[PDB]
RNA sequence: GAAACUGCGAAUGGCUCAUUAAAUCAGUUAUCGUUUAUUUGAUAGUUCCUUUACUACAUGGUAUAACUGUGGUAAUUCUAGA
RNA sequence: AUUCAUAAUAACUUUUCGAAUCGCAUGGCCUUGUGCUGGCGAUGGUUCAUUCAAAUUUCUGCCCUAUCAACUUUCGAUGGUAGGAUAGUGGCCUACCAUGGUUUCAACGGGUAACGGGGAAUAAGGGUUCGAUUCCGGAGAGGGAGCCUGAGAAACGGCUACCA
RNA sequence: GUGAACAGCCUCUAGUUGAUAGAAUAAUGUAGAUAAGGGAAGUCGGCAAAAUAGAUCCGUAACUUCGGGAUAAGGAUUGGCUCUAAGGGUCGGACGAUCAACUU
RNA sequence: GCAGUCAAGCGUUCAUAGCGACAUUGCUUUUUGAUUCUUCGAUGUCGGCUCUUCCUAUCAUACCGAAGCAGAAUUCGGUAA
RNA sequence: GAAUGUUACCGCAAUAGUAAUUGAACUUAGUACGAGAGGAACAGUUCAUUCGGAUAAUUGGUUUUUGCGGCUGUCUGAUCAGGCAUUGCCGCGAAGCUACCAUCCGCUGGAUUAUGGCUGAACGCCUCUAAGUCAGAAUCCAUGCUAGAACGCGGUGAUUUC
RNA sequence: UGUACAACGGGGUAUUGUAAGCAGUAGAGUAGCCUUGUUGUUACGAUCUGCUGAGAUUAAGCCUUUGUUGUCUGAUUUGU
């Protein structure tokens, strides 16, 4: 199967392809959230720890934490939940969903790195990726800089440069509260 | 090869053992032997048959090892760039201690104090014009 | 100003005449027998606490979409992990 | 016409509401703190009234039929008490108790190629026949049931199950 | 005792324990049981077997000599325990005392 | 009951691929008759059930030769029980 | 099972018996053939039918395991625990037996028949036949399989003091 | 006279489904008696819970065995 690995310290991610039943099999009967020590899966990932988070079987149905089961089942789903985005106020749909227990019926495992191993993984540890948007509400700026209700925000807000060609500009949020 | 479990007794079923019933709906049932099979047919309730996993669970028989198993952990690490912020801008920014902040600060804080009262007199300006600005 | 959140609407309209014979329906009554978004008019000095070494009010908490990125399925307004 | 409106006492409450919201203006006033004040109006908010509704409900009125005469209490039929449930009255439902309720002034059952009304056609008058169908009311969304959302739906260009 | 019972089953009194015996447990028998799935395809023919069955409450067609048919058919129920209520007698003037049953 | 010989005819034409009249030679003994040898001081009827074996005049199956055998299907025939 | 000195172990094989059967699907192929309509087979593959010989992991049947439990009626003063009810009745039930109701296994060489042919006279031609000869069937004979002649046999061990 | 054999015992394997005994502010309740109930007690009560996947059975054609105990020359024939 294909592994979907995220390094959420850097905000990085890359996919990996494992053929070899014995290399995979380490993931079997493991549930969502279980940790998995790395070396078993490869020599690259030696030491690395993975917390499983979800992923898809063939036919593409998403896993859903909490089901248990290594099979698929059809559930009534509601507002505020995984694997369902409601079309209408108070709409519920009965939908197929995959169990949270890993089997070889999965096209893709979704892992999140919890501990770094002894060696670097290129697109993941080597590369590092900027947090798209900065604090907008007053006291969140105060916190992301540690400030006191003294320091005055305005000159602490983020300032994003972007060019008109020969006119390079500067846009900041609009503080709230 | 899989070990199924007896759906009346919770017993381990190894390949070849017992039987598999397929009900009208399509609920599949597996029995490990003809005892569980029979008790199922008599419409017995596993929860009241004492040798079953189900009864044993419902009566807190056993466990003890589970009320003993507790703890374990390990966690964390460090820092990644943000695009328009290399780890270096992030070191440089973070590092600089209060007295440069106050410095920087009270400079700008005086610097545009000038701009404010300047624009203000600018108002009265386009207004002693606009309470004039004749023929 | 897209997307998305939030709010409101989708219980109106339109269509048909299958059921239905004290039912519906009509004229006439009743709520001193109740629910009522909205519209319109009014309507809120009291909230803390063994009650001097105070309690963010110059204003307290995180979690999420969209998004970024990694993915699954022959296939849907399917959606998962980060 | 009330145990009405309203109020008073004692308590009760996984405590309802009592604005941590938005837009325009920027002005007064000193003990000069960016002090304390302050214009127009938006969206909210509790309770009452109003309006748009709704739900039940009184009195009278329906086509053919006796080759339908007794009907109603399996498994509420008619009433009493108490409760539960409902937005709320009520056998609506449940307990207990009673033996009631309708009928030749046609009950009950059957039929209807029956939705009801405003109306239509036929012109001496009295009638006779018709009304699926431009307005009002009702019912339904292939057939049944169930329910989420919500002020309001037992909704179908909503979901859920079963049947076709 | 159970129960409707002089039934069946178990008991007391009384009476028996007598009808060659030992060791095995092949076939085939005689007598007694049971069988997955199917359900009379077996057979002259359901022969033989099997299925039903007591009681309480519900319900019950054609036809008929109006008596029947009828336990038609078809259904629910049934243990143990702990309670509730109702159903008599006798004697002293609407009660009062005393005695005694089981059944619903 | 079964099989031949002749070959007039059938078979568009062509006797004999497949058939075959008039006649004619046979074979069989699960038909039915004819007989009355055995058994009337006894040989227990019909059908079925069950089970074994034998015959071949072969329905299927193996390999072949014919055809009015293109293919498919058939039909005639051989060695075959 | 007596008798061939005794007793034992390992063997031979005369004779007799003998067994396998039939179908389909995939592929060949929408091919050969055919105007079309239609429409094969050999090799290779997977299954099945009828038969046979075993076997009991599994599943199922059987139950005096009277093995455990439950139940009615009575009897042992009660309890405990038991008797009787022709095995009292019910649920489960090991083992054994056992079922196309379960699973496994069922061999490969030759020689021939019909027939088609080779060479080839008789008959200087011709001819599968006369001499000689090739190929050839669910046939036959062997391989294999079962008994083993109690008057068929081989090889081998030990052969008596009380 | 043994790496023997047997009877028991032990362990394993099975079957059934939780023994007896004790205990319980478990139990629909009813009925007595009292100091009349911040848990009143006494009698009776199917059943329920705990000790308890307990107890019983397990070769009779199951497997095993460092234990205990016992056994170990009776009869008859046979020769080239
Ligand atoms: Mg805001
Ligand atoms: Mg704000
Ligand atoms: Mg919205
Ligand atoms: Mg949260
Ligand atoms: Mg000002
Ligand atoms: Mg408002
Ligand atoms: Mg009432
Ligand atoms: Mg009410
Ligand atoms: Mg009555
Ligand atoms: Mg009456
Ligand atoms: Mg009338
Ligand atoms: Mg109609
Ligand atoms: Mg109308
Ligand atoms: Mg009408
Ligand atoms: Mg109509
Ligand atoms: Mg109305
Ligand atoms: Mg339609
Ligand atoms: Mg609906
Ligand atoms: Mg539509
Ligand atoms: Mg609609
Ligand atoms: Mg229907």
């Amino acid at each position: 199967m294909k592994l979907n690995i995220s390094y959420p310290v850097n905000g990085s991610q890359k996919t990996f392809e494992i053929d070899d039943e014995h290399r995979i099999r380490v993931f079997f009967d493991k549930r969502i959230g279980q940790e998995v020590d790395g070396e078993a899966v490869g020599d690259e990932f030696k030491g690395y720890v993975f917390k499983i988070s979800g992923g898809n079987d063939k036919q593409g149905f998403p896993m859903k934490q909490g089901v248990l089961l290594p099979t698929r089942i059809k559930l009534l789903l509601t507002k505020n939940v995984s694997c369902y985005r409601p079309r209408r106020d108070g709409e519920r749909k009965r939908k197929s969903v995959r169990g949270a227990i890993v089997g070889p019926d999965l096209a893709v495992l979704a892992l999140v790195i919890v501990k770094k191993g002894e060696q670097e993984l290129e697109g993941l540890t080597d590369t590092t990726v900027p947090k798209r948007l900065g604090p907008k509400r007053a006291n969140n700026i105060r916190k992301f800089f540690g400030l006191s209700k003294e320091d005055d925000v305005r000159d602490f807000v983020i300032r994003r440069e972007v060019t008109k060609g020969e006119k390079t500009y500067t846009k900041a949020p609009k503080i709230q509260r | 090869m899989k070990v199924e479990i007896d759906s009346f007794s919770g017993a381990k079923i190894y390949p070849g053992r017992g039987t598999l019933f397929v009900r009208g709906d399509s609920k599949i049932f597996r029995f490990q032997n003809s005892k569980s099979a029979s008790l199922f047919k008599q419409r017995k309730n596993p929860r009241r048959i004492a040798w079953t996993v189900l009864f044993r669970k419902h009566h807190k028989k056993g466990i003890t090892e589970e009320v003993a198993k507790k703890r374990s952990r390990k966690t964390v690490k460090a820092q990644r760039p943000i695009t328009g912020a290399s780890l270096d801008l992030i070191k440089e920014r973070r590092s600089l201690k209060p007295e440069v902040r106050k410095a920087n600060r009270e400079e700008k804080l005086k610097a545009n104090k000038e701009k404010k009262k300047a624009e203000k007199a600018a108002r009265k300006a386009e207004k002693a014009k606009s309470a004039g600005t004749q023929s």
